[PDB]
């Protein structure tokens, strides 16, 4: 009894949103390119101590948390499979923003996200095959976008490199560039919120089951907490710990949405078409809440 | 059977870094898996 | 990418009151999503069993279903005179539905040797410009025969067609006619025409020939 | 390829026998056998055919309801089990194998056969 | 509950035809309508499916990109539209529903099928059949059995009726199925048997009819 509004995915508003998101990505990456340095990235890649910790934390906490949340809340097979697919996904590129708002080591946020989206090529089908047994009796190894992952990695690294060279060579226009980036990001965010609201309409009221909301709100917080705790167990300096926490918590959500749609028909998925959106709107909320808490603490310290 | 170019800041299937933006239009050629799975074990808690 | 089915018995023959077991095997795990149809000749298919174990309403109690991993079977407790038809196997747990090859249950009786006749082309057809030679196989029960055309101890291929009638109502026996169609030059060039027909009930092939 | 037929003898009317033939050439799985009776100096006639494994056991018309045919995949041997013998069954029973996978009837290799006579 | 098809006919290769499935007794806006094709003398094959509620549509591998299936919830019909019809698409087309099971939540057998409309594609045109009598041999298993015959050739339209002595001969009459020649036409054979008592000392003639034309040929089969 769940059906999306007619002609979903092809109306002009959805095209407007899908074009606005690309400008979001380009200008966010260009702005973040004004913080990183090539020499420090080379140092962080030639002395891998926080990078391995980030990889271990992400790929040993997020999939296991997804599996445990599926087995504890007594979810359906399709819901548990969606959660598990949304767990093994790479770190994504919101971790860079959340580690910028918390005074992290930006150069390492780029090593962990590029390396953990290139290790994803190998470790996403492996973890899916290891964990999906007893849930799905099928092949999910040929539906992972390998070529898409590589192309996305290169296309995401391009604007960051542009920003890095701009900072290194011509710092005269850096202030204007960063101000324009911030204002464009703000405008495109105000655009995205209202455009997504109009696009979704009343069809989201069918995708707010208490189990779905509870799991999609408990997964990112547990990711944050466990990433921070495990990074602190290895006595890191206080900034790498926050970067690791905010890279373990945040996930590349679009991969789950493009895998579920390829594997399953629109009627089997049902309300789970909106679960990636719930994950995004809860991880944004938790990131903002933690940023506010951190800044309130830093004021008093 | 999946050549979608994912967008990190995305939450819908039609959020891809393709300049042609053919996913939002008709005949979107990004999922070459016409043999979907209608599996009946999708409402069982086990 | 399609999910093939390998329905094992092709032309199972069982008389009235026997037991029939048709086995359908899926190349991939299709869970419990197999259905069995019974298409009588000349009519639309009906539904007998769905989910590979249940029973569609109205079907008599003779039929049954089973599933053993990926192996599906259909069992008829006791054959009836209206149970002789073609049965198919289906799948559900995939978008592209694939049927089965089909099992034709036909009546059983004693083996009867065929009667072979030949017919030279008629004069009117000869003056029309074509020469068609027809060899008839009359009233042979086991429908497995090979017809070979021979002229001057030479064998043709790719220039003959054959059609087999269904089981007779009373005698329950078949009938096959093989036709050789030739151009005028080929017909006039050769001298003798013979047909070689082989059958299980025939110790040695019987050859019928005619001279122009 | 070659084969030999065992059994063969004289029995009272209404008796039974186990006319059998092994296969010393090769395996008979994927192939088929059949039995042929040879009336003395009259003709060659067909009595029973063994199809492939679990496919059919077609018999002739005269022997239907009395005879029985079984096959051994492991030993490559078939048995022509008879029942309620009559003087009309006096013949030298021959053997052959079908060389076609689709039961065409291309009986290539025959056998020597055994003489069976019903003694009243 | 019943499904009815319409639109079956003759289509030249490369042409287009529309098949309608006038569903009655339920609503297509929620059902799951299928199209199943049976080639002449072959097993069932799958063509295309529609789920109008979710607007999810899937086609088979052989007809992917040439067949288009639609639904009309206003008129309660399902349409299959074909383009570039190859010569191998001649078959009978069935419209099938999709049963739903409530005790075990998933689809069940395709319960209801339509009668089916014969779609035949070929570049030939209607032509009357030609009758070539098959003269029985004087020495052809001489005794109590003599074989006659009467062969009809080179007619395109599939239906054709054959009878002997205007239905007065129904003993051992065999009417073989029509066989498609490589030329694009059809040829059929009819055989009867007689006690060979001077060929039954009676007149034996064919009675071949052809509705898609105007032909009634009564050829007298005489011994050679």
């Amino acid at each position: 009894n769940f059906t999306l509004p007619p002609n979903f995915g092809k109306r002009p508003t959805d095209l407007a949103l899908s074009v606005i998101l690309v400008f979001m990505l380009f200008f966010i990456m260009l702005s973040l390119g004004c913080t990183m340095e090539f020499s420090k990235i080379k140092a962080h890649l030639w002395k891998p101590k926080g990078l391995a910790i980030a990889l271990v934390a992400q790929y040993g906490i997020m999939p296991l948390t997804a599996f445990v949340l599926g087995k504890v809340f007594r979810l359906k097979n399709i819901e548990a499979l969606a959660i598990l697919v949304c767990g093994c996904s790479p770190g994504g590129n919101l971790s860079n923003v959340f580690s910028l708002a918390m005074k992290g080591d930006m150069n390492l946020s780029i090593v962990m996200t590029t390396c953990s989206t290139f290790c994803a090529l190998g470790m996403m089908p492996l973890l899916l095959y290891i964990y999906s047994r007893g849930i799905y009796d099928g092949d999910l190894k040929d539906k992972v976008p390998y070529k898409g992952i590589v192309i996305s990695l290169v296309l995401v690294l391009i604007p960051c490199t542009i920003g890095i060279v701009l900072k290194s060579k011509r710092p005269q226009y850096m202030r204007y560039v960063i101000k324009g980036g911030m204002i464009i990001i703000l405008l495109c965010s105000v655009a995205v919120t209202v455009l997504s609201a109009i696009n979704v309409g009343k069809s989201i009221m069918f995708a707010m089951t208490p189990l779905l909301i509870a799991t999609s709100s408990l997964m990112p917080f547990i990711g944050f907490l466990l990433g921070y705790v495990l990074s602190a167990l290895f006595c890191l300096n206080g900034r790498c710990r926050r970067t690791v926490s905010m890279e373990t918590g945040c996930q590349n959500v679009q991969l789950c949405s493009t895998i579920l749609n390829v594997a399953f028909p629109p009627e089997v998925i049902g309300p789970l078409f909106f679960f990636p959106l719930l994950y995004m709107i809860f991880q944004l909320g938790e990131g903002l809440l933690l940023i506010a808490i951190f800044w309130c603490y830093e004021k008093f310290k | 059977t999946n050549l979608s170019v994912p967008n990190p800041l995305g939450f819908f299937p039609d959020h891809q870094l393709d300049p042609a933006f053919g996913a939002n239009s008709n005949n979107p050629d990004w999922d070459f898996n016409p043999n979907k799975d209608h599996w009946p074990e999708a409402n069982k808690v086990g | 990418s399609d999910i093939q089915m390998t329905q094992s018995p092709s032309s199972l023959s069982a008389s009235v009151g026997d037991r029939v077991t048709i086995t359908c095997r899926a190349s991939q795990s299709v869970s419990s999503a197999v259905a069995w149809y019974q298409q009588k000749p000349g009519k639309a298919p009906k539904l007998l069993i769905y989910s590979a174990s249940s029973l569609y309403s109205g079907v008599p109690s003779r039929f049954s279903g089973s599933r053993s991993g990926t192996d599906f079977t259909l069992t008829i407790s006791s054959l009836q005179p209206e149970d002789f038809a073609t049965y198919y196997c289906q799948q559900y747990r995939y978008s592209l539905i694939t049927f089965g090859q089909g099992t034709k249950v036909e009546i059983k009786r004693t083996v009867a040797a065929p009667s072979v006749f030949i017919f030279p082309p008629s004069d009117s057809q000869l003056k029309s410009g074509t020469a068609s030679v027809v060899c008839l196989l009359n009233n042979f029960y086991p429908r497995e025969a090979k017809v070979q055309w021979k002229v001057d101890n030479a064998l043709q291929s790719g220039n003959s067609q054959e059609s087999v009638t269904e089981q007779d109502s009373k005698d329950s026996t078949y009938s096959l006619s093989s036709t050789l169609t030739l151009s005028k030059a080929d017909y006039e060039k050769h001298k003798v025409y013979a047909c070689e027909v082989t059958h299980q009930g025939l110790s040695s092939p019987v050859t019928k020939s005619f001279n122009r | 390829v070659q084969l030999q037929e065992s059994g063969g003898g004289l029995v009272q009317p209404g008796g039974s026998l186990r006319l059998s033939c092994a296969a010393s050439g090769r395996t008979i799985s994927r192939y088929a056998m059949s039995w042929f009776r040879q009336a003395p100096g009259k003709e060659r006639e067909f009595v029973a055919v063994a199809r492939r494994s679990g496919d059919g056991a077609f018999y002739a018309d005269s022997v239907q309801g009395r005879f029985t045919v079984s096959r051994d995949d492991a030993k490559n041997t078939v048995y022509l089990q008879m029942n309620s013998l009559k003087p009309e069954d006096t013949a030298v029973y021959y053997c052959a194998i079908d060389s076609d996978t689709f039961y065409s009837g291309s009986y290539d290799y025959w056998g020597q056969g055994t003489q069976v006579t019903v003694s009243s | 509950v019943q499904l009815v098809e319409s639109g079956g006919g003759l289509v030249q290769p490369g042409g287009s035809l529309r098949l309608s499935c006038a569903a009655s007794g339920f609503n297509v806006s929620s059902s799951y309508i299928h199209w199943v094709r049976q080639a002449p003398g072959k097993g069932l094959e799958w063509v295309a499916s529609i789920s109008p509620y979710y607007s999810y549509t899937s086609y088979a591998d052989s007809v992917k990109g040439r067949f288009t299936i639609s639904a009309d919830t206003s008129k309660n019909t399902a349409y299959l539209q074909m383009n570039s019809l190859r010569a191998e698409d001649t078959a009978v087309y069935y419209c099938a529903r999709y049963q739903y099971d409530y005790y075990y939540s998933y689809y069940a057998g395709l319960d209801y099928w339509g009668q089916g409309t014969l779609v035949t594609v070929s570049s030939a045109s209607t032509k009357g059949p030609s009758v070539f009598p098959l003269a029985p041999s004087s020495k052809s298993t001489s005794g109590g059995t003599a074989a006659l015959g009467c062969l009809v050739k080179d007619y395109f339209p599939e239906p054709v009726t054959v009878s002997w002595n205007s239905g007065a001969l129904t003993s051992g009459v065999h009417t073989f199925p029509a066989v498609l020649q490589s030329s694009g036409l059809y040829s059929l054979s009819s055989v009867v048997t007689v006690p060979s008592s001077s060929l039954g000392t009676q007149t034996y003639i064919c009675n071949v009819n052809h509705k898609p034309s105007n032909t009634k040929v009564d050829k007298k089969v005489e011994p050679k």
